[PDB]
């Protein structure tokens, strides 16, 4: 979202004015992270943790 | 020549295959029966004596 801003000094019965709420973007572009181990199915039995 | 097996053999009919199929050298198995099996918890270990 566009700042914020202040709302403005209006008379009485006067038009209310336009100040929108603009807008932008900011794109995200995920890189994947990964880690792997192999374990022997011998050492993955004979460990005792 | 003038209907003979040898010449219809692959054509006519198909040669037998006997179900049974025979089995080759059978090497004495003993170890189990002749030795006190231990099933170990690792590959490496001792026996105290
Ligand atoms: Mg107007
Ligand atoms: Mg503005
Ligand atoms: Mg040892």
């Amino acid at each position: 979202a566009s700042d914020e801003e202040f709302a403005r000094p209006t008379g009485q019965g006067a038009e209310i004015r336009d100040d929108g709420e603009t807008y932008t973007t900011v794109a995200w572009n995920a890189t994947k992270l990964t880690e792997g181990s192999r374990v022997t199915d011998e050492m993955r039995d004979q460990a005792m943790v | 020549f003038a209907a003979s097996d040898p010449e219809y053999v692959d054509t006519l009919f198909r040669e037998q295959l006997l179900e049974v199929v025979m089995e080759g050298r059978e090497l004495r198995k003993v170890a189990r029966e002749a030795s006190n099996v231990i099933n170990a918890n690792t590959r490496v270990g001792d026996v105290p004596i």
